[PDB]
């Protein structure tokens, strides 16, 4: 462990030599001949033959955190599975749904740099003891599914993965699984139960995926982004990846900014960047200027909202954002200006959580539909002000009382909307009361 | 409109058969070789999709054939195919236009796109056009949001939709002509427009910044 | 505040606590356990052999002038080794308070009568003789007071049935009101109103 | 909005009766005690 | 209609020894239908539902 | 008890203890009851009529037809009733014949374990043996009236 | 191993480390509320009622499936625990329909009691006025169940019961989210010999007993403990009697015998006590018709026929007879000079003297610990279904591998059929077959033999062969010999001393014959001579009563107190919950009154003196609920093929006379045949 | 009865459960149209106290 | 009701308290009119029996107005009262209490 401290005051733009996804935009070849020229699949045999403990210690020195929204460090997850297992095979499982709205980054990673994903699968399988890599994909994701299947087949004909992985005598067969369109299948235990052929239906946490996972075997579910930045960590050292961002927030993150933006786009940036500099440098600024900005959602629908006064002096890492009461999560920025009514957007997001709730456990089965009814009344104006704090308690009866964090990820934006825009809801219901009173 | 309880219909019933193609049977035995023996139930997630790649939609004979192949009861395949919304248990058109409605696409005017679709094709969401050519059924998030508004017609992501662009899309599709997918503003997918602010120069390549002792 | 929840009296709690400790200090032989129930009422559980002096103490002490004995209540608990319990409720007008003195009695064990202390018990223990069947020794007049003259058994004992054992009708070949075995025209439909889920977690200890 | 039953449940706030000698023994390790205020009915 | 006066009386007790001594006190012809039920230690945890080469792997959910 | 300390009245006291003093005391309680009736007609607040514990008080018919938990609480209050916590109490009031006391002891179930009713006329009919002795037969008839004693509460 | 200390409700307790929070809570005495945790089913986290707050944790934990560790302080009566319970079940109750006065589970519904305890007082659901609560369609799951799917709370108990214990996977979870419905996807029938327990396992009562449709209420019910007699398991039941009528049969928990589970035949035959009953004594007058007469005239007519018999008297015991009527019948026949008695179901010759030849010597509670069993011509799914539940539990948990001999049967689990020839029954006893090596290598082996092979003569020698293999399979505190009976009177009659051959009384050729609750139809009038006088003592009019020259009405198993002995040998006595109808009386009272009218009375005039006479017979029949361990069990194999009488559900439904009289089993058979004919019409 | 003509009682036996002198006797079964109805609703008017709990 | 409310540790509202107090003193007048009429019949005065039972029948009419039964009201319950008083009971009770002083 023990990642190095940063000791840097201001975090500027990421240099192009520091950008990992060099073919993110798609100006070079996605195939293996372009990827070998771009720096992928280089000295993989040495890193694989150097041992699992060296790769786990390099990840722990690098300070890599989870990119899927949990925020749990990947070094601890990869060191949970270094314990010996008797009679049971070991599995690495890659999550690639991202049904959180605002998120498009790892779709571009799979469609444009798939050999980074395959090399990271081999590196994590060597570091973890896994003998097979399972990659889940959306049913809506088909063109990049065929792209990743063709890249996996090209890696099989190259001999980089397979029975003999780069001449190291390691058996690692990489399979890719096509899953139907479901946001709940992005949860790790639900993706296990989808890989086992059942419904979504997420498992309880008192069994852990390192203990009981896919096919009853020890497994570990990791994101596309963590796996894709793993071989760049292994090749360029953990101190280089720890030289970006603050302590306990180290690394580079692939931010995508959409919404009321002149140029909605995805860029790879150093962590603890200012949000205003992030929009104004890469994305061309908020439409109507910075004074026209109403709110930003920093990480998609799992995270609450940020108003303008908090937005003017906020940083993009985990720790400063959770000091500002909102998780970073998936790091997908949605920008809404002053011409956008916010209640329709939050009602749409609560309806999205109602549609993508699996329906197993009670509070997310029922209270999310309750919140969809209450925000439908809030959009229309039929409610009273005394509903509002009651709606807060509905969130307080869901957050922490569910199997997933989908209940937490639905209780959070209602809490953020109430805490930042309660007088706007009061003005909306006063306008509706004055409308119906005549 | 969507029902989770099946009733007997002339459109879908166990009396109508559904047999796999020999090439599709080779695909069946190639799919079943991935999963370990004794845990082949995990094969039913692509296999039903394979039925959706053969019939165009999912009847109950496909469910019975999957349960016969995997040696499972029919009700497990029923609850798996009922849980997922990608499997259409109702008959659908040839070109399945699925639009987006969730607010990272609604800030860019996806309601205008849905209004244009309902105006031209004459039916609401979840309905089928009478010649079985088009079907509007809104799905919730397409997994890519910076190119909003975004629809999918038969698994191709049509991005950056001005209403005139979707007018051109329907005018091309009604004459059974292929249309170029992706964004329609001349923008290659997921990049800033005009001047590239990132990834402008060439990459360094292998051997750049190698770790010592490797 | 809490408008639904009943607010107790703190000064009455302190006064009854001090008086209960005073009673437990004054009579270490007969007083068995002094408790203070919810609702600010003091219960002095005593030995049976201290049935007559303790009440006399509560009649005659300067800080215990419980001049009125309002009623004596008997509770039949068949699960205990000594079955019946006898509750003396006393009212003090000088200090404006009430006390309960509880004792235990078998089906055959006597109780010494409190008629030398309080004369109201001159009928009250008679009711406890009729309803339960405990003998009160040194009673000036011990007879059945509430039941029939030819009645057999004691009614409010829990071993006795609700509808009794016998019925009465009028008979013309004897020209008399006669006694017959009990047959209801419609039986007493017993309702099972036992709670299957416990509600109070503070009373299982 | 504001109310929960846990702050309004009078049936669960009762307790078993307190043994006063035991309470004094636990908490300990002038005028004489009266049952109440003196009322003159004379 | 019923001619049985004792058919409606259930008397609560803590232990069967107390009820046996009460019936010997009142002279009833007593018998005990069944003794106290012993408790069997059954292990229940969530990991048995998802198992490897075991027949206890659940098919629901 | 039950808001007697927000209303004001007078307590009539006899002197001799005969029938005439008790008759004048009853007429004075009648007039002071008219005074308390005057004060209670003078002031009453606007509000609810019952407590809002729906596990204790039955719910109204509007929340019967609309809400679900009120229907559950109605069903379990009119089949098995509320659960009284186990314990003993004695509450005594001033009935017009005397102190009316209830000694209620409960085992925690749906039914009371034992309820004892203190008859106000029980002690009066007990001391009838000393009070009515050495008197006329007509004097015994008046004495039985002076003690107020309907025998439903005495006989229980 | 070691015991870890956990402080539940600030009370220290030592627990096994595999136990969860709720098991430690039930160990110290506190009952944590639940809707989906059943201790005979798999654990699940979908009702979320059992949330408790443990110390130094950010979120409450589900007590049913979170295993404890050393140093935990669990607070059951905490404020956060009560707030979580109130919020979760407020979410449970936002969409429940207002159906409590038309719901048969009300008065004993879990949701009503858990709203009165650990629930809120008022509904926070404002939206009842506009865009109100959901409603889903009803699915025709079966004719035994009544399904109102609006009341379902998605607790997934029925689906786990189907896929774990019932065996078939017809039930499932369709839909996603708030529109999730717990039912079959198509109009199917869920059929198992165990569907009635689904009504037991539904906590809210979306699934309801359809024979018990709006009949009574649970606070009104007089609950009387009894033992069902239709199956040979001898399952402990409780009978619902209200105002002198039977209402329904419900399970009573005996861990050794049934363990909260009841068959459909044992449960849904409460209608059979109402139909085809016998209420008057009937005598066949010489004009050719059976006419109802008085009791005294019928008794003196049977006495005159007995005096006209003059030494040729025989008696046959049936399947619904208790121990006491069989003892009284044998005492009457032995006092009259007749040494022949009969039982309807046959048995081997010479197996009466030792109990182990006709006893399920391995305990029903011990059969869940078996490692490999062998079925010799039996179908325990229909003959004795709770034994099949024990075998399913041992198949799921103890990895039991099972081989069967006979035709192809479905045992609700995976099994291998060796064949239908009896000669391979020798081969498993010979050691040449591989399953003989499986049974020899197993830690706790067993061999289960159906009684219908012991009805055969040459297969009796098969019995002896299996006994020889038990001498190669003896284990400490484990008897591998097992005989699975069909009726509940055979083991009791063999304990008394009956000759179990039904052809024995026919071969004796009597002049007056006694049929004691016999409705099997094994005896006819063409086998008996023309001067025979068949006397029927049982309660139901059937083929046994159709051939009787004198019909005496008896009481059913819910109308009399009588000892029944099951397959394992546990003698248990029923209780008279309901008075007998008409002039019907108890059967041993009929036999004692017949002994009074004839002239040689039985020495007992009371039931306790009859129990003393049973003590004089055998001391193990006097003690009730206590099973003594039996001793060890003690050869030309015929070429006949092994056959099972009960191979399908429609044969299982009409096994017994009470099941024959009820219209519920006829409705079940009509529904099963209708579903099969619609399947054949569609295919 | 209802304004449609159907009798209002649905045989839920709340009134007999709350009838404190046990005057009401209710026996019920499923009616031929499937509705939950009574087949016996007796009130002992000599056991009634006219209390309005029903 | 005070016994059950002390056992249940619940509190009645102020309006239910005033209704209980008002009807307790109305009930007191009824008991005293009963005592005065009974003592007048026992002594021998036939007339104030009827002269005060006219007012006593007015109060049982008030009881029938508030609860529905003339004598056995079943009105005061654990946890307040069963029903609110109907409108216009104030004027009737006030007119009766104005005339009852002259009747006494
Ligand atoms: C309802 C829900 C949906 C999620 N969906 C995704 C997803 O599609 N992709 C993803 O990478 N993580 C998703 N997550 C986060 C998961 O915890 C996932 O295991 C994550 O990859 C863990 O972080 P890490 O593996 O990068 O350390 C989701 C979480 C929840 C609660
Ligand atoms: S939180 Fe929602 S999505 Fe997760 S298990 Fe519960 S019902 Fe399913
Ligand atoms: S399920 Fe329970 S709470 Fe719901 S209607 Fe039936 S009895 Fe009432
Ligand atoms: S039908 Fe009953 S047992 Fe099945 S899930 Fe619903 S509530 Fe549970
Ligand atoms: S009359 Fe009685 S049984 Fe009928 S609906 Fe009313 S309360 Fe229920
Ligand atoms: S009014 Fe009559 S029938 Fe109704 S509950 Fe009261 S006593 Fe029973
Ligand atoms: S919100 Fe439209 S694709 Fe994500
Ligand atoms: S009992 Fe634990 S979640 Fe259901």
């Amino acid at each position: 462990g023990t990642p190095p401290p940063q000791t840097k005051t201001k975090f500027g733009p990421l240099a192009d030599e520091d950008r990992i996804f060099t073919n993110l935009y798609g100006r070079h070849d996605w195939r293996l001949k372009g990827a070998l020229k771009r720096g992928d699949w280089y000295k993989t045999k040495e890193i694989v033959l150097k041992g699992a403990d060296w790769i786990v210690n390099e990840i722990k020195t690098s300070g890599l955190r989870g990119r899927g929204g949990a925020g749990f460090p990947s070094g601890m997850k990869w060191s949970f599975m270094n314990k010996p297992g008797d009679g049971r095979p070991k599995y690495l499982v890659v999550n690639a749904d991202e049904g959180e709205p605002g998120t498009c980054k790892d779709r571009e990673i799979m469609r444009h740099d798939p050999h980074k994903l395959v090399e990271g699968c081999l590196i994590a399988g060597r570091a973890m003891g896994a003998q097979a890599a399972y990659i889940y994909i959306r049913g809506e994701f088909y063109n990049e599914a065929s792209n990743m299947q063709l890249a996996i087949a090209e890696a099989y004909q190259a001999g980089l993965i397979g029975k003999n992985a780069c001449g190291t005598g390691y058996d690692f067969d990489v399979f890719m699984h096509r899953g139907a369109g479901a946001y709940i299948c992005g949860e790790e235990t639900a993706l296990i139960e989808s890989l086992e052929g059942k419904q979504g239906k997420p498992r309880l946490k008192p069994p852990f995926p390192a203990d009981v996972g896919v096919f009853g075997c020890p497994t570990t579910v990791t994101n596309v982004e963590t796996v894709a930045v793993a071989p760049t960590i292994c090749r360029r050292g953990g101190v280089w990846f720890a030289s970006f961002g603050r302590t306990r927030n180290s690394g580079t993150k692939l931010f995508n900014i959409s919404g009321h933006v002149n140029r909605p786009c995805t860029v790879e940036e150093e962590m603890s960047i200012p949000l205003k500099e992030l929009i104004e440098r890469h994305c061309g600024g908020v439409t109507g200027g910075w004074d026209n900005l109403l709110g930003v959602i920093p990480g998609g629908s799992s995270t609450p909202i940020i108003p303008k006064n908090v937005c003017d002096d906020v940083i993009m890492d985990f720790d400063g954002l959770i000091a500002a009461q909102t998780s970073l999560g998936t790091a997908a920025i949605i920008v809404m200006d002053k011409s956008t009514d916010v209640i329709k957007a939050i009602a749409r997001l609560i309806s999205f959580y109602k549609h993508e709730s699996c329906g197993q456990c009670t509070p997310c089965r029922e209270g999310i539909g309750w919140m969809n009814k209450i925000m439908t009344r809030f959009v229309k104006g039929d409610a009273q002000p005394a509903e509002i704090d009651m709606l807060w308690e509905i969130s307080k009866q869901i957050e922490g009382h569910t199997i997933c964090a989908l209940g937490d990820g639905a209780a959070w934006p209602v809490q953020g909307l109430i805490r930042h825009f309660r007088p706007e809801i009061e003005k909306r219901m006063q306008l509706h009361a004055k409308r119906v009173s005549n | 409109d969507n029902l989770f309880v099946h009733r007997d219909t002339p459109e879908d019933n166990p009396n109508i058969p559904f047999e796999f193609t020999a090439e599709n049977k080779k695909r069946v035995e190639a799919i079943l070789s991935i999963y370990p023996e004794g845990h082949k139930r995990g094969a039913m997630i692509p296999l039903l999709d394979l039925a959706q790649r053969q019939y165009g939609w999912l009847p109950i004979s496909a469910m019975h054939k999957v349960a016969e192949i995997l040696q499972l009861p029919n009700m497990r395949v029923y609850e798996v195919a009922t849980f997922y919304t990608m499997f259409m248990r109702k008959p659908t058109g040839k070109y399945h236009i699925q639009v987006c409605t969730t607010t990272p696409c609604w800030l860019r005017g996806s309601d205008d796109i849905l209004e244009t679709c309902k105006k031209q094709l004459g039916i609401g969401v979840g309905d089928t056009t009478k010649d079985r050519k088009f079907t509007i059924s809104e799905v919730e998030c397409l997994g890519a949001c910076v190119n909003a508004p975004m629809v999918a017609i038969n698994d191709d992501y049509y991005e950056d939709l001005t209403s005139k662009d979707m007018q051109d899309i329907l005018n091309d599709l009604k004459a059974d002509k292929i249309s170029p997918p992706g964004p329609r503003n001349g923008r290659f997918a997921s990049e800033p427009k005009g001047e590239p602010t990132s990834l402008s120069e060439e990459p360094k390549g292998p051997g750049f910044g190698l770790q010592a002792g490797l | 505040d809490k408008p639904t929840v009943r607010q107790p009296d703190a000064v009455a709690r302190s006064h009854l606590s001090d008086f209960g400790r005073y009673v437990a200090e004054c009579l270490p032989k007969y007083v068995q356990k002094v408790q203070l129930t919810a609702g600010d009422e003091l219960e002095v559980l005593i030995a049976p052999e201290g049935v007559v002096p303790v009440l006399q103490f509560l009649k005659d002490h300067h800080q215990a002038q419980f001049t009125n004995l309002v009623d004596i209540a008997g509770v039949d608990v068949p699960c205990r080794k000594n079955r019946f319990e006898v509750v003396y409720n006393l009212l003090s007008l000088r200090y404006n308070s009430r006390i309960r003195v509880k004792t235990y009695t078998d089906e055959l064990t006597p109780l010494d009568s409190a008629c030398e202390v309080h004369k109201a018990a001159n009928w009250y223990e008679r009711e406890i003789w009729d309803m339960y069947g405990v003998f009160f020794a040194n009673h000036p007049d011990l007879r059945r007071i509430l039941t029939d003259y030819g009645f057999e058994g004691h009614p409010q004992r829990r071993d006795f049935p609700l509808s009794g054992y016998v019925e009465l009708r009028y008979d013309d070949e004897k020209k008399r009101v006669v006694c017959e075995p009990l047959e209801l025209a419609q039986e007493f439909r017993k309702f099972d109103l036992s709670a299957p889920w416990e509600q109070f977690p503070n009373f299982r200890n | 909005s504001a109310n929960y039953y846990c702050q309004r449940d009078g049936r669960r706030e009762v307790l078993p009766p307190i043994d006063l000698v035991e309470q004094q023994k636990q908490l300990a390790a002038s005028k004489l005690p009266t049952p109440g205020k003196v009322y003159a009915w004379d | 209609s019923s001619g049985d006066p004792l058919s409606n009386m259930n008397v609560q007790f803590g232990s069967p020894e107390e009820a046996i001594t009460f019936c010997e006190r009142n002279g009833w012809r007593w018998y005990v239908d069944g003794a106290a039920k012993p408790k069997k230690e059954r292990v229940k945890n969530y990991g048995i539902n998802f198992a490897w080469n075991k027949r206890t792997r659940v098919s629901t959910k | 008890y039950d808001a007697y300390n927000l209303v004001n009245f007078d307590v009539p006291i006899g002197t001799k203890g005969d029938c005439y003093d008790r008759y004048l005391c009853r007429v004075e309680e009648m007039r002071q009851s008219l005074r308390i009736i005057d004060q209670c007609l003078n002031q009453m607040p606007a509000g609810e009529i019952k407590t809002d514990d729906a596990k204790v008080a039955p719910p109204s018919r509007s929340e019967m037809k609309t809400s679900m938990e009120a229907l559950i609480h109605h069903f379990k209050l009119f089949t098995q009733g509320y659960q009284v916590p186990p314990g003993a109490t004695y509450t005594a009031i001033e009935a017009p014949k005397g102190e009316f006391g209830v000694y209620l002891i409960s085992d925690g179930s749906s039914r009371p374990y034992r309820c004892k009713i203190k008859a106000p006329g029980f002690a009066h009919l007990a001391a009838l043996e000393k009070i009515g002795k050495q008197h006329m037969l007509a004097d015994v008839v008046a004495i039985i009236g002076t003690l107020d004693v309907v025998f439903g509460e005495i006989d229980r | 191993p070691e015991k870890i200390e956990v402080f539940v409700d600030d009370i220290p307790v030592q627990v096994v480390p595999g136990t969860t929070v709720l098991q430690a809570a039930a160990q110290i005495g506190v009952e944590i509320p639940r809707f989906c945790y059943h201790e005979r089913l798999a654990v699940a986290g979908n009702c979320r009622m059992c949330l408790v707050e443990v110390e130094k944790s950010p979120k409450p934990v589900a007590a049913c499936a979170m295993p404890v560790m050393k140093g935990w302080r669990i607070k059951t009566n905490s404020d956060l625990t009560r707030k979580a319970r109130e919020g979760v079940m407020e979410f449970l109750l936002m969409n429940h329909p207002l159906d409590c006065p038309i719901c048969d589970q009300g008065g004993e519904c879990d949701l009503q009691d858990q709203a009165m305890a650990f629930g809120s007082d008022r509904s926070r659901f404002t939206d009842i006025n506009y865009t109100g609560k959901r409603a889903v369609e009803d699915k025709d799951i079966g004719p035994l169940v009544k399904t109102i799917m609006t009341r379902c709370i998605h607790c997934t108990r029925c689906v786990r019961f189907a896929s774990e214990i019932a065996g078939v996977d017809d039930l499932g979870t369709t839909g996603r989210g708030n529109d999730m419905q717990i039912g079959t996807y198509v109009e199917k029938l869920f059929l198992t010999e165990l569907s009635g327990n689904v009504i037991d396992l539904c906590p809210v009562g979306a699934l309801t007993n359809k024979p018990y449709s709006f009949v009574a209420r649970p606070w009104e019910i007089r609950k009387v403990s009894s033992i069902d007699v239709l199956d040979a398991v001898g399952s402990n039941i409780v009978v619902s009697t209200r105002t002198n009528e039977v209402l329904r049969i419900l399970p009573r928990e005996n861990e050794d015998v049934n363990e909260e589970w009841l068959a459909d035949k044992s449960r849904f035959a409460c209608d059979g006590l109402k139909r085809q009953r016998l209420v008057a004594p009937m005598v066949r007058m010489p004009n050719g018709e059976l006419q109802a007469v008085e009791w005294e005239g019928a008794l003196i007519a049977v006495a005159k026929a007995i005096k006209a018999a003059g030494g040729q008297i025989a008696g046959i015991s049936g399947q619904l007879a208790d121990l006491e009527a069989q003892v009284a019948l044998k005492d009457l026949l032995n006092r009259l000079g007749s040494e022949v008695v009969a039982t309807e179901q046959g048995f081997i010759a010479g197996g009466t003297d030792n109990r182990a030849n006709y006893l399920l010597n391995s305990t029903i509670a011990g059969l869940e610990e078996a490692d490999a069993v062998l079925l010799v011509g039996t179908n325990p799914r229909y003959e004795a279904p709770l034994v099949n539940t024990r075998l399913r539990k041992a198949y799921v948990h103890n990895e039991l591998q099972i081989a069967s001999i006979g035709p192809k049967i479905d045992l609700s689990y995976d099994h291998e059929n060796l064949g239908a020839d009896a000669a391979l029954v020798k081969d498993v006893c010979s050691g040449a077959h591989a399953f003989s090596k499986v049974l020899e290598g197993a830690k706790k082996p067993a061999i289960i033999i159906g009684a219908d092979l012991l009805e055969r003569a040459d297969g009796a020698a098969i019995h002896a062969t299996v006994a020889e293999y038990c001498k190669k399979l003896k284990k400490p505190n484990w008897n591998p010999f097992n005989v699975l009976q069909t009726n509940a009177a055979q083991v009791g009659a063999l304990d008394v001393g009956y000759k179990a051959g039904a052809q024995t009384a026919v071969k004796a050729q009597p002049k007056v014959l006694f049929l004691l609750n016999a409705d099997a139809g094994k005896v006819t009038r063409e086998q008996l001579p023309k001067d025979c006088f068949v006397v029927y003592i049982g309660s139901h009019g059937d083929n046994g009563a159709s051939i009787a020259d004198a019909v005496l009405p008896g009481a059913a198993y819910t109308e009399k107190q009588g000892i029944y002995v099951n397959t394992e040998g546990r003698p248990q006595q029923t209780l008279p919950g309901v008075s007998p109808p008409g002039m019907a009386r108890e059967d041993w009272k009929i036999l004692r009154a017949l002994s009074e009218v004839v002239g040689k009375p039985l020495p007992y005039d009371n039931l306790d003196e009859l129990r003393n006479r049973l003590e004089d017979v055998a001391p193990h029949l006097t003690r009730l609920g206590q099973l003594e361990p039996a001793g060890d069990a003690g050869k030309s194999i015929g070429g006949g093929a092994i056959d099972i009488k009960l191979k399908e559900l429609r044969d299982y439904f009409m096994t017994d006379a009470i099941s024959r009289a009820s219209p519920t089993m006829a409705k079940c058979i009509s529904a099963v045949n209708k579903q099969q004919r619609e399947n054949e019409a569609k295919q | 009865r209802y304004p449609s003509g159907e009798e209002r009682c649905i045989a839920c036996k709340l009134c007999e459960a709350i009838c404190p002198a046990q005057a009401i006797t209710i026996e019920a079964e499923e009616r031929a149209d499937g509705s939950r109805r009574t087949t016996r609703y007796d009130i002992d008017m000599t056991k009634c106290i006219y209390c309005g709990f029903c | 009701s005070l016994a059950v409310e002390k056992l249940l540790n619940i509190d009645v509202p102020l309006r239910a308290k005033y209704i209980r107090t008002l009807f307790a003193e109305i009930t007191r007048i009824l008991n005293h009119i009963m005592a005065v009429g009974t003592h007048a019949l026992d002594v021998g005065a036939l007339t104030p029996f009827f002269w005060l039972f006219e007012e006593r029948e007015k109060m049982m009419e008030f009881y029938e107005r508030v609860s529905g039964a003339r004598m056995h009201a079943a009105y005061i319950r654990p946890g307040g009262v069963s029903l609110d008083m109907p409108l216009g009971l104030m004027d009737d009770i006030y007119e009766f209490a104005s005339k009852f002083a002259e009747r006494l």
